[PDB]
């Protein structure tokens, strides 16, 4: 019954479990862009 | 030590993120906080006095909670964990120094650089600028398996050293999308501005999930690893509001509130984005300033205060497709004579 639709700006974050080092982070405002 | 490193790590990453956004608030952002901090921590092996303390404080470390040796040991351990191969992931991370051939380096520095950061020293003729750029760009291209190609665009012929980090992270989805179910669909840049993008889709999947009503956003995980991807989906025109709440407190609340949940349908675009940056303005704003001036003290590199930072550049690429994701980044710290 639940829908998750990534049709609008969203973030992604890659976090190390032990150190909380952020390996990568992204904001997608336009997937057809820069 | 660990909770002290974690607080520094998140604070540095989100501080950097907001500065990148501030320069162009509607642009895509892709970067690697670890690639940048690793290059600066590597540099700090050769720094002293105010130059050293500014670097370490700019990375948000507190030198009474975590000692220098404890910081470098954390980088060393992490670097080792980011070189892994399995049927679900390929991870690589490397560091190098490209050094003017005749330039004398202290044995302590080259010993520390290899042991703690895995870095070799490559004799380089920077006066042949085109050849030196190719040498460095090929090293990054090799390490990122073709994904980061032109990290160095311009390079001063009087360069003395370039410190380089790259990171490569390819991960298969535990539940892959079927390309037969990818269809063109709207992506709303805003409530009234939208384009068509290829939209992948999956039905009836059980994933970690948290609906955050107070922040008007949904958080999920796709993918079992030691560093799984968190996806944060603000409601329409709530991205600015979500960004304003990013913090260690908010991130741990997200992770603590995730629960497995049956999702009827999941839609995720198929796309690639890339960004490149010059980080001088941002690093000066974080307080790393003496390293850029003639007061720089990098005498732990050579035995003399004869080097200063000139340019810091960063490039990163994100690819999302039916089978999984690919992420790559690189950082170069360029150093002139003084
Ligand atoms: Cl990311």
């Amino acid at each position: 019954r639940t829908i998750v639709r990534f049709n609008r700006p969203f973030l992604m974050i890659i976090v190390d479990h032990f150190t909380w080092s952020i390996f990568f982070m992204s904001k997608v405002t336009n997937p057809k862009q820069a | 030590v660990d909770r002290g490193l974690a607080s520094a790590n998140v604070d540095f990453a989100f501080s950097l993120y907001k500065q990148l956004v501030l320069k162009a608030p509607d642009k895509n952002v892709i970067f690697s906080p670890l690639s940048i901090s690793t290059a600066l921590a590597f540099l700090s092996l050769g720094a002293h006095n105010t130059t050293l303390t500014e670097i370490l404080k700019g990375l948000k470390f507190n030198l009474t909670e975590t000692s220098e040796a404890e910081i470098h040991q954390s980088f060393q351990h992490l670097l080792r964990t980011l070189n892994q191969s399995s049927d679900e992931l390929q991870l690589s991370m490397g560091n190098a120094m490209f050094v003017k051939e005749q330039l004398s380096l202290l044995d302590r520095f080259t010993e520390d650089a290899k042991r703690l950061y895995g870095s070799e020293a490559f004799a380089t003729d920077f006066q042949d600028s085109a050849a030196a750029k190719k040498l460095i760009n090929d090293y990054v291209k090799n390490g990122t398996r073709g994904k980061i190609t032109d990290l160095i665009k311009d390079l001063d012929s009087q360069t003395m050293m370039v410190l380089v980090n790259y990171i490569f992270f390819k991960a298969k989805f535990e539940m892959p999308f079927d390309p037969q179910d990818t269809h063109q669909s709207r992506f709303y840049l805003s409530k009234k501005k939208y384009v068509m993008v290829p939209m992948m889709s999956l039905h009836h999947l059980t994933i970690p999930y948290f609906r955050d009503e107070e922040l008007s956003c949904t958080v999920v995980q796709l993918n079992t690893g030691n560093a799984s991807a968190l996806f944060i989906l603000p409601d329409q025109d709530k991205m600015e509001e979500v960004e304003a709440m990013l913090s260690q407190e908010t991130l741990s609340r997200f992770f603590d509130s995730l629960e497995f949940r049956e999702i009827g349908e999941l839609y995720l675009p198929k796309f690639s984005i890339s960004r490149d940056y010059n980080l001088n303005d941002i690093l000066l704003q974080l307080g790393i300033e003496e390293a850029f001036t003639s007061k720089a003290d990098l005498s732990g590199i050579t035995g003399a205060r004869n080097l200063a930072v000139s340019q810091v550049v960063h490039k990163a690429v994100l690819d999302v497709f039916e089978e999984g994701t690919e992420r790559s980044a690189a950082t170069a710290l360029e150093v002139l004579f003084q």
